[PDB]
């Protein structure tokens, strides 16, 4: 977090409420259409009543696609599930390559539960039977309570239980003087320990001896708990915490992705409607960003066509930066970004354009900033020149080196000479691919 | 243990942030392997049928003069195993 | 049901891995991967390197008589 | 609150929306057009619903965009959820775990469900006085009494040690109206037919009471237990199959387990144990299987438990995956030669007007009859999928500017700021050297 | 019982002299193919010649599956019959020689006589025996009889959770311990005790009772390789953590074979060499042809039938190397090749009306000519095909009987490949790739 | 002695030669010439240690023999043993147990150092007396030389000492907080004079001092470890054997949460590295893609890079790039171009090379040498000076003469005279 990453500077979308982009806002300048067609797929987002619809961001390299993508996440919140992924990360040596989409489509599809957990906390002070005066059946004696004393920090509160918690109290050889907390929702009583009010410097024990609790006998709260489906569908799947022999073979086994099975997947969905029925849980549908689309082969987009068919899927982004290039997995088949024509036909293409140089030295002066770099006009001008050339990725490369240099030499911002002699030092693509092609003999393969 | 899992750890009570921040509506909708053998008691009363054709006790290594520690030590190493791992394996009888 | 298949030997194959004590060195001066789960970073930077024993100490303790027996406990 | 099912691509289809004899109307039930593709599914369904002729393999071919998915899911939603109808993709067989012959025969064995019908008793009532005596120390035999009551009915029951084990574990009280089946002992709670006493305290909010069951304790009740074969192959092929029906990582299954499964239930069905439930596989984009695959179907759909199998694709004549060979569709002719070829035609104006009026109404977005009008012409000239999104696109930048009518504005707008595929391609063209390989 | 498309294939059709009629036994024609492989059935029922390989060679739709589902029911159910296909050897576990390997053991069959003792009667004593045995007491109606078991058995008696007045069955050879229920005397002490109840057995308490096992080869090698009789820890650990197929050794097979032998000589055990069938053998690739090669040379091998339709054509696994069927010539040397030919019009009519009392369809004499003619052009299969869409269209309709309206309207509504190949062409442009 | 460390190809390689200013010195520290590429490094290697920025990727492109890997040496040197620097090759993240993202993955998490702090409260001392009564309660004695007192316990803990086996004598530590016992050794009396002694158990003298006692723990760990720690039950078997397979993602993110927290409560630090991949270009296309969005990541280390091709075909495409590298990833990076030696350079660096290993060589015997290595190659002459050395020893020699070298060269053979006599000699060798 501290850490300055390359998208540090996005904060969102700059966006007025009538939906039209400013200029530069909110970290990002330029690409207006492209920052209202994102705020547009936001409010898809947020409507939450379309599943399986994409959008495909299209343009050249270092055009902002990833950092639109991001100013996305970053309008949504930390509430919607953003999942981001590469189109590398499909061949997987456990699981294929659809179990591995499927698994980050449920893993874009959010759960948010809420539910009441309500406790009573104390240290046992009484421990008194309620007998009654007419004892059923005629001999011994017969309880109707049993009155159990709770003390804490700010308190003391009585509480009439069941006459069947004695056999709880007793499992758990709860005495007078031992802290323990009963759960309104399931009445069982578990002793987590002896107060240290009763514990001496010469005791050795270290889980038995406890402090007194703080608050108030009655403690209620709200919890509030996000999950995804691929959160359950993995906890059911290789369950941990069982006492059988099979879960001790999935302890001592190595971890192993497996291809979940659509019956464990359709339980876990009529397990969410059941819950959301009830009140309990609230869907948080969110996206799923696959950058590097042209990365997956002719079988991940065949199997993505009836991924996004789905009604449980999420809102997909897409990204490439691909021209007219031939598919991964086919023989010389053609397809205007990288993607075959079927799966183009199902998504809304958002076009990127080229920075003028003007929003290069705004995005300069911009990542600067959050670099906390001072830069003088005249070296932000030089730098701009040389991403007029190379390109915006160069200039905004060569601003912490120059710093360095700077610092190194003394000086608390960087000048015309620091920037030149980092241009020295350091060559771009095209100047290097031009090396390259003066002695291409002296070079290898 | 549990690392990144709906279900949390077993928290020593409302003491810890951990017994507020999991729900017994997460616990409810992970289902252990029993709770799982519990549900598909019927179907398999009813749907396991299939014998092998043949059954077999595993091969035997046998030597005129076999070195006489290895035949205790496997045997101590069964007997230790079969005594550790047999009650988590009752569960599975009728499936046996 | 079939018998087993009895796999008989000869008794000299089954002691083809086996060396001699006198035969071969101890590799336990190498074992990285035991000592996890039992030996702790105090163990072996702070309390061995201060509290290792030497020829001297260990000579005199065995060369010293018995100690006394330890008095019994009085309530004071 | 939105469930987990949301709007999808099909999400308008609720059948075929055919009559009686099986002729198309223009427009129910989420279906427009495809007549004869409707019908010819028509005919198929019937034959699936007969259940009687097994391994008969339809592929429903046609250009993108013509219906061929959307003509799947209304079979699949006029079937309903008592038939098996497996769905994967043809990418799906392509597997680590298990060979691609294995894979197909699980997928056709998913489709094949196997259902027993039994009679149980059952006894239902409301707990009136439950009574538990055991010993006070040591090992001993309790002895207990239980009352049930029903609205026309009230019987005492001595209970045994099992019985009392059970009652014990589920924690039944008085009020709690709950179910006892005989033979197994099992018993579960249904809900309490009155609130505990109020003078106790730790016990949490009463939910909803469930009024008392009527008639007789003791009645009869016809338990249906309904698995598929790929469910009896997984638990059948080793120990811990069970946890393998939610895991996978089911392997290859031996084929001896199959074939004692098939002739075991061969034999319960004469038997008249257990009814056999043939389904429907639907393997979308078959295309994508090699021909390793296709041999293996040829051979497979020859077997009596073999399902209907249903294939889309919307290839010409294409070389043949694993192949340098150029064949119909993407498949073998010999496997062409079992199966019928349905063909779907491209839509006309007022067809696509129609599926544009349906999904608004599915999407509740009200639309002015020049945005109407505009839609279907742009869905004309560029393809009807980028106008379905343009009509979620232009709803919402609709409610944006605070409307309550779709106008020919919004579609504008939303035609500008989301491009089709003619139009990327061209901008792609104008900055081709910008664009990374070729 | 569902109608598959080899349902009405009941025999070869032949003749006391082994000539073939005809129209007999759901078989048409292919007179020649019928003779050849009734001496095959021949063959296969001598049982003295092994690894005699036959090849049904022909194009698609001349009935080698039904040719060969034709021996199967002419060996009759005793004798084994292994139908696989070869796109099935490319497994993800085992190498492909080992399927071909494990195929060719299962088309071996071994009847064999085992004697089951058994332990059956109300349990009335349960004394432990200090490793603790069990002294166990049962009765029946016929008697009662004390038994000292091991401790295995007692365990599995816990197991059961058997107590003092349940019905159990002790199986002595494989130590298979099953509780039955409680003893029907007891039913009437309680109203509710979650039990099931069961009579007293009235056999005696040990009984022997001499049974015919049916196994093949395959089966004592997966037995011997992945054991699971010794009911011990390890054979359950083995069963857990390596549940994959495994590449059985010769020395295994060369071990069950003694065994085998061995209970041959005894006389209690009798061999049945059975038949291996490889559908789609052009699958198959260069290795496993190689493979079969050798499998084919031992005197140890079944009888494989194979069937292809390919013509001139290349190799799996090769560049560039093309063979008659898609089968290296050295294999074609090894097989005998059965040739197929295709039907004319009668025997498709034929075929359709035999297929159309098989799936229990009135068709009447205009409506059999218009779907042979259907079936002169495209294909015998698709013209087979189009009875049961007809039967439905006629069904709707009110008619008990497919006229040729229903066989119009039918193959109007559904194409064949010839007519989709056509709207391909005409209209490559619009299709994807 | 012998130690497992030995002369190797850059062992004269102790940093980068560089002053206050990173102005690279002409012969400083092992490393001649290569001035610009020296300052390049230099700039690289401020970046690292400042720590600021994350992701950043620099190429160290140039001929063969031009001291590309002799640069990274020198940076992995002059970077502190405190910051992580993982050096891989490329064609290590081509594993049969994980994929080549997940390597990946694992080389970047390994380049990110934690440094942990664990304060405990402990009690040290020999074990002089075990009382239980009856399982139920019990007391326990321990001493220091300077100290002996008496302890109450409780089930758990009696529990815990009779599974370990504790007995008189013994010297243990107990940590307060957990109760976890582990046991030093044993104090040495006259009766405990063993003839054999069990593998594990070792005599240590009576802990001096206080018997309770706070004990500060300081390591380094890196990211990978910790994943690795939490990924299974006994996972840090794994990190000996290796058989991690594919971490979950949602482990990993919770890990880097913990340690963000850890990093907040002052109980650990965190020291991003450097990542080494040298040869590049053997990498495919699906790990460069992986590469473009994984150093977009906050814990993402410096990534130096180098490869020695020219315009060549990038691995798992048919394309032509400039390094075998596409040029998305190419615009994410800064290039350090290496320029050839002079016969200045070459001398100098076969000097440094002769003093490493220790051979005196005449001025003659230096120009010849020098001669050679610009006519067929640097390494070339690198490998004449220990086969020369070699040959002067066997006649009793003491200094290398021109005689020696021209022997060394008449019998080792460098490509170009190879190339030449199997020329010569084309239709003996098999598959021209
Ligand atoms: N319009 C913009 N406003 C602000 N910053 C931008 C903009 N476009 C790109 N950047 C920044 O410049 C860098 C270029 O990367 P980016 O354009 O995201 O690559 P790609 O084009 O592959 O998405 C990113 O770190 C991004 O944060
Ligand atoms: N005849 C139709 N009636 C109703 N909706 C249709 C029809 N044809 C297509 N659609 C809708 O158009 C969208 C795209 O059609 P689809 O079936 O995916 O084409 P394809 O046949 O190529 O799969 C789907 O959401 C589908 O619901
Ligand atoms: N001579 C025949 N008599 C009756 N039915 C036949 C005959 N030949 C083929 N059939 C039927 O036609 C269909 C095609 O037969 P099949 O053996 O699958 O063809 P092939 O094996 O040549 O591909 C099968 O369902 C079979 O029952
Ligand atoms: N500037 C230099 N200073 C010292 N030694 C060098 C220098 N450049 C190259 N070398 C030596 O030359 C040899 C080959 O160079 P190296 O960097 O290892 O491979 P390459 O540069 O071909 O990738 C190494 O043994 C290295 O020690
Ligand atoms: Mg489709
Ligand atoms: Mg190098």
């Amino acid at each position: 977090t501290q850490r300055i990453a390359s998208h540090s500077h996005v904060k969102g979308l700059g966006l007025d409420e009538s939906g039209l982009a400013k200029q530069a806002a909110s970290g990002l300048v330029g690409q207006e259409n492209a920052r209202e067609a994102c705020g547009v797929i936001v409010e898809l987002i947020k409507s939450k009543k379309m599943a399986g619809r994409a959008v495909l961001l299209a343009g050249p390299p270092g055009t902002g696609k990833t950092a639109l993508a991001l100013a996305i996440a970053q309008e949504l919140g930390s509430k919607v599930p953003f999942c981001p992924m590469v189109g590398s990360e499909v061949y997987s040596t456990e699981i294929k390559k659809t179990e591995v989409l499927m698994e980050n489509f449920r893993r874009a599809i959010g759960l948010r539960i809420k539910e009441t957990k309500e406790v009573y906390e104390g240290e046992v002070t009484e421990l008194t039977p309620c007998e009654t005066e007419n004892p059923m059946g005629g001999y011994g004696k017969t309880i109707s309570h049993v009155i159990i004393g709770l003390k804490t920090a700010k308190g003391t509160k009585q509480l009439k239980l069941d006459p069947s918690i004695f056999e709880s109290l007793q499992k758990e050889r709860v005495e007078a003087g031992d802290v323990i907390y009963i759960e309104a929702n399931s009445g069982a009583v578990k002793r987590q320990g002896r107060c240290d009010t009763y514990a001496t410097e010469f005791d050795l024990e270290a889980e038995e001896y406890v402090p007194l609790p703080k608050g108030d006998v009655h403690k209620k709260k709200e919890i509030i708990q996000d999950v995804t489906l691929h959160d359950l569908d993995v906890a059911n799947a290789r369950p941990q915490g069982g006492q059988d022999i099979l879960s001790m073979m999935g302890q001592l086994m190595k971890p192993k992705k497996t291809e979940i099975t659509d019956k464990l997947r359709g339980e876990i969905n009529k397990v969410v409607n059941k819950y959301i029925d009830q009140g309990i849980a609230e869907l948080v549908p969110g996206v799923l960003f696959v950058d590097e689309v042209h990365m997956l082969d002719i079988e991940c987009f065949t199997y993505l066509h009836r991924a996004l068919e789905s009604s449980i899927a999420p809102i997909v982004i897409f990204a490439s930066n691909r021209g007219n290039c031939v598919i991964r997995g086919t023989e010389d088949i053609t397809s205007p970004h990288g993607i075959p024509l079927d799966l183009l036909d199902r998504v809304m293409i958002i076009r990127t354009m080229l920075y003028t140089p003007q929003e290069m030295k705004q995005i300069i002066k911009i990542r600067a900033q959050t670099e906390g770099i001072n830069i003088s006009e005249e070296a932000l001008n030089h730098l701009g020149e040389i991403g007029t050339k190379t390109t915006l990725r160069y200039s905004v490369q060569l601003l912490t080196p120059a710093n360095l240099l700077a610092k190194i030499n003394g000086k608390d911002s960087i000048e015309k000479e620091h920037v030149e002699e980092i241009s020295e030092l350091f060559y771009d693509a095209k100047s290097s691919a031009k090396i390259l092609a003066d002695q291409q003999d002296k070079y290898m393969k | 243990q549990p690392v990144a899992s709906p279900i949390g750890p077993r928290s020593p009570g409302p003491s810890h942030p951990t017994f507020w921040t999991y729900t017994e509506a997460a616990h409810r909708a992970v289902l252990f392997p029993q709770q799982r053998l519990d549900q598909l008691s019927e179907i398999i009363e009813r749907f396991i049928f299939v014998m092998p054709p043949v059954e077999a006790p595993p091969p035997s290594l046998h030597a005129c003069h076999p070195p006489p520690w290895l035949a205790p030590r496997q045997a101590a190493f069964q007997e230790q195993l079969a005594s550790e791992l047999w009650p988590r394996a009752r569960p599975l009888h009728r499936i046996v | 049901i079939t018998p087993g298949i009895c796999f008989s030997t000869a008794s000299l194959v089954l002691r083809a891995t086996d060396v001699h004590p006198l035969q071969r060195i101890d590799m336990g001066r190498f074992d990285l991967i035991g000592l996890e789960g039992r030996v702790s970073r105090y163990e072996a930077d702070t309390f061995l390197p201060r509290h290792r024993l030497s020829r001297r100490v260990l000579l005199e303790v065995a060369t010293a008589p018995d100690p006394p027996p330890r008095p019994k406990p009085v309530k004071m | 609150v939105t469930r987990i099912e949301r709007i999808g691509a099909h999400s308008h289809i609720r059948g075929l929306g055919l009559d009686d004899a099986l002729e198309p109307r223009q427009a129910s039930q989420g279906m427009v057009g495809q007549l004869a593709a409707r019908r010819a599914a028509g005919v198929v369904l019937e034959m699936i619903r007969e259940g009687k002729i097994a391994g008969r393999a339809v592929l429903i071919a046609g250009q993108p965009g013509t219906g061929k998915t959307a003509i799947a899911m209304g079979m699949a939603q006029a079937l309903g959820p008592d038939t098996p109808f497996t769905a994967i993709a043809g990418s799906e067989i392509f597997s680590l775990e298990m060979s691609k012959t294995e894979a197909l025969t699980q997928a056709f064995r998913r489709s094949i469900g196997v259902r027993i019908k039994e009679e149980t008793e059952i006894i239902e009532g409301e707990v009136v006085e439950i009574q538990i005596d055991r010993p006070a120390t040591g090992t001993g035999s309790k002895v207990g009494k239980l009352t049930l009551k029903t609205t026309e009915m009230e019987t005492i029951y001595d209970l045994g040690t099992k019985m009392i084990e059970s009652l014990t574990k589920d924690k039944v009280q008085a009020g709690d109206v709950i179910t006892i089946d005989k033979a197994t002992g099992k018993i579960s709670k249904l809900g309490r037919s009155f609130t505990r006493a109020r003078d106790y305290d730790a016990m949490g909010s009463q939910t909803k009471f469930v009024q008392c069951p009527d008639g007789e304790l003791q009645k009869r009740k016809e338990v249906v237990h309904t698995v598929s074969l790929h469910e009896i192959d997984v638990i059948n092929s080793r120990t811990q199959g069970f946890l393998a029906l939610f895991s996978g990582d089911t392997g290859e299954i031996k084929s001896e387990v199959r074939e004692q499964i098939n002739a075991k239930v061969a034999e319960w069905r004469e038997e008249g144990k257990a009814e056999i439930i043939p389904g429907v596989l639907f393997i979308d984009e078959v295309h994508m299987l090699d021909i390793e695959s296709f041999s293996f179907l040829n051979r497979a759909l020859e077997s009596d438990m073999a399902p209907v199998l249903i294939m889309a694709t919307n290839r010409g004549i294409t070389r043949i995956r694993g192949t340098s060979y150029q064949s119909p569709h993407g498949i073998p002719i010999d496997l062409l030669d079992r199966l019928l070829i349905v063909s779907t035609t491209p839509y006309s104006e007022k067809d696509t007007k129609q599926i544009l009026r349906i999904r608004c109404e599915e999407e509740d977005v009200e639309m002015s009859e020049d945005a109407y009008t505009v839609l279907t012409r742009i869905g004309l000239e560029t393809s009807l999928r980028y106008a379905i999104q343009l009509i979620t696109a232009a709803s919402l930048v609709c409610r944006k500017r605070k409307g309550t009518e779709v106008q020919v504005d919004d579609i504008k707008r939303v035609y500008s700021l989301f491009l089709d595929e003619s139009r990327s391609t061209q901008y792609m063209k104008e900055y081709q050297d910008a664009f990374l390989f070729n």
